[PDB]
């Protein structure tokens, strides 16, 4: 797949490649298929993920669509070969079976529409309302999904391209019959534009093409469909665009409804199509809010028929901030009713995109002082509830440390005069088994502690750091892990704040490691052994044997043996490790043995510094 | 977990418990280590422990003068082998049937079903204290 995205890869191999993953049957008739047990099923995933890319890939959709653009598709690479198109199609024509026959079946379509507009027979459109029908869609989202787990690389930046140019072509040759699927494709470019790369190419092409028509509909349901819209612009949200998105959603173009009956207050033109606004329509009618927003008289309202009345979308040009406080407003307002969970799901969309933006350029920050100031009084009202919706407080959280970041005094004071609350969180979070409300609350902790609060400010956070110390190291092994990894990455967060504040507190936190369970604990985490690492490490599957969790399992390794290195820099702990376990292996061996590991110097270095 | 037959994993389970207790027993009697060592591991290592979900899997919840229906009913139960103080609907149906069988014409059907509802009260209780007494074997 690499290499056929970096030198085009011939029709000839294409077809080849295609007859050969159709004998494997993208990897589902292994000749030893029989001996693969539950733990191996991602492999054929992967080697299924590929097979659609290299298919993908090997078809180079750019090309495609600039010479269908151009009137010169004699260009592509297909043209000229009509022997290995009428056989890679007797090939695809079998298909339809499997979910990885989606993506190739719909691309060589997509070809034979380009290469011979007039000369398509059955075949191709049996392959297209197969590749419809075989809900394409989601699988490129779990597909990218899965290739991104991995710390996304060169190869998922490649990969998402991919999928990008091919959804592009898509969006350009078949306007029509994709709406039904408009959710999942959504995230489908959810899933292509979490590459870096991306957002500056989809925000400088032009905006009635390719992705920007998913866009200009989707403006076309702002605000009904909030979710979707406001997905997509945290998704376009990079260092180039991010003010891009902000004037962006500061000039909203079209502002939709749905009416179940023609408001006595709508006058229409001759053709129904036209309507104009009588008098003036309140949005959100929560009382001395200064973000009233109000569908101007005499706006016009395109109507579109719907089964259930009229889909009017108005020329309005109300500003989306503004609308999102009114959001916000309303889930303050309404917070004690039953809704509040539904409701924290119509605001999350506009939360995660203001951290997106908030941690993507800060000279914003000012800008979107009203959901700032708001978040505040958000997590102090639905903190004590029954029910915390847990991502809403995650989100919450996220943005407020991506405030913290520049400003820690001030989001300091302000967080702890709202309150303590995070302890039914992680309580929560401990009993069901999934923790992005204590990683945030730990996120918001060492972005804090970090940002150098003033001599005066760090007795305000010690508190926090008993609990960072004494119940979350000492028990993070035992908590249930609903998914691997993410114990791992608690510890290693914990450490990541134990380290930072004893590498500017320092007094607070090496008592608490020399003369309580922490620092068993984290023996323990140097204590694995070498072993355990580097089999973890051949565990990885991918190109990420730099960005696996193995990685960030050393990380945590290497950063337990900084901080013994530290506390005894500074300096019941000096007994146990010197103690002989009680199972034969001294800590100090385990330690020695490191000398085996070879991948990382530092944590060899690291050992034989404790060692001296 | 016999969802249908409950009461006989209940009894399975007790059983192959006392046949583990007097293995245990014998065997530390005289000596092992690993068979030992590899039950605890699996039973503590880090997911509930096993013992943890053991235990957490036995469930600790639990026409006609009605007082004469009630001294009956007292009458027709029996422990039952685990201790269960059963209702045995067998006795309660035949006796009550007998009841019915010894202006008496047209309430017969209606003595007859108030016999069978009898039964059925019976037969639940007797449900009832079988996993009663399950739940104490368990």
């Amino acid at each position: 797949f690499l290499y056929f995205a970096c030198f085009a890869a011939s029709p000839s191999d294409l077809l080849a490649l295609t007859k050969l993953f159709k004998e494997q049957g993208f990897g589902c008739r292994l000749q030893n298929h029989h001996l693969v047990e539950p733990s191996m099923d991602p492999l054929v995933e992967r080697i299924g993920y590929f097979s659609i890319l290299i298919f993908l890939e090997a078809l180079d959709m750019d090309t495609l669509m600039t010479c269908s653009l151009s009137d010169k598709i004699e260009q592509h690479p297909f043209s000229s070969e009509e022997q290995v198109c009428k056989e890679m199609d007797s090939i695809l024509v079998t298909l339809g079976d499997v979910p990885h026959h989606g993506p190739v079946l719909l691309a060589w379509a997509l070809l034979r529409f380009t290469l011979n507009p007039d000369k398509v027979t059955s075949a191709v459109r049996k392959m297209g309302s197969t590749a419809i029908q075989l809900h394409l869609f989601q699988y490129l989202t779990r597909m990218l999904q899965s290739l991104r787990s991995g710390e996304n690389n060169c190869t998922t930046s490649t990969a998402c391209l991919c999928v990008y140019t091919f959804l592009a072509y898509v969006l350009s040759t078949l306007e029509e019959q994709v709406s039904q699927s408009q959710q999942d494709l959504v995230e489908t470019a959810c899933q292509v534009f979490a590459a870096p790369n991306l957002p500056d190419l989809f925000w400088n092409m032009e905006p009635t093409a390719g992705l920007g028509i998913l866009l200009d509909s989707v403006v076309g349901m702002f605000p009904f469909r909030i979710s979707p819209l406001l997905k997509l612009f945290t998704a376009l949200v990079s260092k180039s665009s991010a003010k891009k998105v902000y004037s962006f959603l500061d000039r909203m173009s079209s502002y939709t409804e749905h009416y179940r009956h023609k408001p006595h207050d709508i006058l229409s033109h001759d053709d129904e199509t036209l309507w104009k606004r009588q008098t003036p329509k309140l949005l959100y009618a929560l009382g001395l809010g200064q973000t009233n927003l109000r569908i101007p008289q005499g706006a016009l309202g395109q109507v579109m028929a719907d089964e259930n009345g009229f889909l009017v979308r108005w020329e309005y040009s109300y500003s989306c901030w503004t609308l999102f406080t009114c959001e916000i407003e309303m889930l303050l307002h309404v917070v004690s009713t039953a809704d509040v969970i539904h409701q924290c799901q119509r605001v999350k969309p506009i939360i995660d995109l203001v951290h997106k933006v908030i941690s993507t350029d800060l000279s914003i920050a000012d800008c979107l002082l009203p959901i700032t100031s708001r978040i505040y009084m958000l997590l102090q009202r639905l903190t004590t509830v029954m029910n915390p919706p847990m991502d809403f407080l995650s989100s919450c959280v996220d943005c407020l440390t991506a405030l913290a970041t520049r400003l820690p005094a001030k989001v300091w004071t302000d967080l702890r005069h709202t309150g303590g609350g995070y302890g039914s969180l992680f309580g929560i979070e401990q009993s069901q088994g999934e923790y992005s409300v204590t990683l945030s609350f730990l996120r918001l902790i060492t972005t804090l502690v970090k940002g150098q609060l003033g001599s005066t400010q760090s007795q305000g956070l010690v508190p926090c750091i008993l609990f960072v110390l004494r119940e979350m190291l000492p028990n993070y092994h035992r908590w249930r892990y609903n998914s691997h990894g993410v114990r791992e990455q608690l510890g290693f967060q914990i450490l990541s704040l134990i380290h930072a504040i004893l590498n500017l507190l320092r007094s607070l936190c090496i008592f608490s490691l020399t003369n309580t369970e922490a620092g068993q604990a984290v023996i323990n985490i140097m204590g694995i052994g070498v072993d355990t690492l580097n089999t973890v490490m051949l565990t990885q599957a991918g190109s990420s044997g730099t960005e696996g969790q193995g990685q960030m399992l050393m990380q945590t390794i290497k950063l337990a043996f900084s901080i013994t290195n530290n506390v005894i820099r500074l300096k019941p702990l000096e007994h146990a490790l010197t103690q002989h376990g009680a199972h034969g292996n001294n800590l100090i061996a385990v330690l020695a043995k490191y000398i085996y590991h070879r991948y990382d110097p530092s944590l060899p270095r690291l050992a034989i510094q404790l060692l001296k | 977990s016999v969802e249908e037959s409950e009461i006989s994993a209940m009894n399975q389970m007790s059983w192959l418990m006392k046949t583990a207790t007097i293995e245990l027993r014998i065997t530390s009697l005289n000596r092992q280590r690993s068979h030992t060592q590899r039950l605890l591991h699996l039973l503590l290592d880090d997911v509930r422990r096993k013992i943890l979900r053991i235990l957490d899997s036995i469930q600790f919840s639990n026409f006609f003068d009605r007082s004469q229906i009630e001294q009956v009913i007292a009458n027709c139960e029996h422990k039952n082998r685990r201790g269960q103080t059963v209702c045995n609907v067998k006795l309660l149906h035949r006796v009550l049937v007998a009841e019915v069988n010894a202006a008496a014409i047209g309430q017969r059907p209606l003595l007859m079903e108030e016999i069978n509802t009898i039964l059925q009260y019976v037969v639940e209780r007797n449900k009832l204290l079988q996993c009663l007494h399950a739940k104490r074997h368990a």
